[PDB]
């Protein structure tokens, strides 16, 4: 049931997942990484370059062509995107938050160390 | 961000060149086709609403190019965020694990 | 019995921006789309009499901006009666 | 038998509020929503000769104030044949 | 020999008019109705031949009385000889009593 | 079902029903009668006049308006038209003989006694 | 081996003329009517290439005496391909 | 290589023989069958793109060749996107 687990962990931690988001950003202001979530031991994020993101579409020949063009323009400002891998899978942890990501990190006030590690405890914790 | 664009044409051939251009011309995937009677299809995509735009215009130009083909009408609607998923087929499994190897555990830059 | 809205469109991409302009601009239940033959398609909404009215005005004046589509009829019925639900596709389902 | 009345309009939103106003209008039942292809389609009431006749008079009448009702054709029947209550699709049940 | 009237109109009103006249006028049963579509309809009656003749031939005269009612096409096929069946409802069990008493049991003149 | 038995009995007996059916109509030669078949008390052979039938079919109004028809317009000289009384149903034996009714009485050589006779015996072995 | 024949027909009372006229003059098999829109419907038989032939121009010139009915299109393949008997709706059902 | 190749027809007769000229004329496997209404039908191959286009052009000649056949439109895409193959009945299914 790991697919609907990551349905409630988006719509619930709506405001830190956009207060991780916005700190991604700062560590990367031109996107050249992409926020992503990896399953592989525990639930943890990752990031890769735009080239990994783009040789997996064309290794999959378009099959991820619409992954790709959200994570390419979706707004950092008003908007989240992160990638998740899954088994032969992938699920877009898309969704506009309110208030923007600038705001969920300011009203937050947690640090990306603290914010990483509690958003991989809380999602570690809803898959059960 | 997220949108979808729709040709209708008068005529099947038309319409699947249209949706082969769509496709061909921008990030979107295409997501059916729909069928109301009197020779209309519409062939339907999603994406980015900028890629979406770049994807219906290469579909409306293409058409013109068919022999007998003719374009009914067009619209681009905007969608609510929805978290999408993309299942691949076990054959690109290679391709999934090679991904997954060479992204970066910390999402701090160093 | 709510009120009941309906817009006929001509072509599948004007119904479907007349479905979606309808509801996210009223609190109207989107009931479904008749197919009646030579491209007519028309979408059916229920309501309270004020919301089916705005909502039937929005999707009006966004088929305007649908290069090919058109208004073929559009209605509003403020108390549909009872034998109609039983005949005639204004129900949920 | 029962006088049978028919309203075929061309477009769905008008033939609901020829649906409406003839069941609204007289002593009838809405029995059946026919439609044929090419955008006909027909709603079908049962009742007494004079109920009937004003439920006809009314649903034509009311069509007018439909933004874009068009009637193609309206007929009634004083005594239909039993045969064609068990082949057309006039049947109360 | 028995044979089957076809009439097909333009609009739905017209052919139950078709429909009604044509079981009226003539000694014919009312078999079937069928759409194709595009507005299309017909009705189809079964009787004996000189029947059918009569009842295709009245239920045109009155399609032409009704407003917004066509003729499209109309014909006769003869139909190869049937044990016809006839179910009667129950309100009618005393006609057929009725019916019973009349009928002579010797097929013998006298 | 009575309605498949007399079926068969009218493709099997089709020589012996056109027999019958033209003695019929050499005492009725005006076809001032119809040649009948009631299954109540046990079938048996009757007759009655258009009036009769005509009158029936109005009060049924016209459920058995067909009927009515095809016995005031077949030819007694090619093809085979008997009404049957079932419970609550009308059956209608309709066929036309290869050989026509002069023919199939002339072949089998059986008077209209030794013809209503062993028909209905025979029908009623089948419905037994 | 079998061939293909089919007349294309505009209207129900000519295609039924069709289809009866094709079956009882000739030694084929009715596998059905195939409708496109328009009322365009197709009466398709199989048979032998003989046989066929027959069966079409028995079908075409009784349609010449329906009232109203008229033959939009008519043709006979000897010798059809296999792989159109699985794609398209010409094998009996 | 993996073209696809279409003949949309006005009536059924004609694109029954359009599909057996191309299959019969090239290397091409006849996929698919579609209709839309309005008397459009169209028969879908696949095949090498030299194929396809031998097969095509042998298929709008042989129309010529059909009592009533008539060509809508004709199309050859030389290889289409990996997505068209699981939406559009451009393949067996």
């Amino acid at each position: 049931p790991w697919r609907y687990r990551l349905d409630q962990f988006t719509k619930e931690e709506q405001t830190a997942l956009g207060a991780l988001a916005w700190a991604f950003y700062q560590q990367w202001p031109a996107k050249e990484q992409y926020l992503g979530l990896d399953l592989h031991p525990q639930a943890h994020f990752i990031s890769c370059a735009p080239q990994a993101i783009a040789q997996l579409n064309d290794q999959v020949n378009g099959r991820i062509q619409e992954m790709v063009g959200i994570l390419y323009g979706y707004d950092p400002r008003t908007e989240v995107a992160i990638f998740v891998i899954g088994p032969t899978q992938f699920k877009l942890l898309f969704f506009q938050p309110i208030p923007d990501p600038a705001s969920c990190f300011a009203a937050l006030g947690l640090t990306i160390e603290e914010l990483k590690h509690r958003l991989e405890k809380t999602l570690q914790e809803k898959l059960a | 961000s997220i949108a979808v664009g729709m040709i209708e044409t008068l005529g099947f051939p038309a319409v699947v060149e249209a949706a082969d251009s769509m496709v061909k011309a921008a990030r979107v995937t295409l997501v059916g086709y729909e069928k109301i009677g009197s020779g209309r299809v519409t062939v339907i995509v999603r994406g980015d609403v900028s890629e979406v735009q770049a994807s219906v215009t290469a579909g409306i130009e293409n058409i013109r190019r068919v022999n007998g083909g003719e374009v009914l009408s067009n619209h681009i609607i905007a969608r609510p965020h929805e978290n999408l998923e993309y299942v691949l087929p076990i054959r690109y499994t290679e391709a999934v694990e090679q991904f997954r190897e060479i992204v970066n555990p910390s999402i701090i830059r160093r």
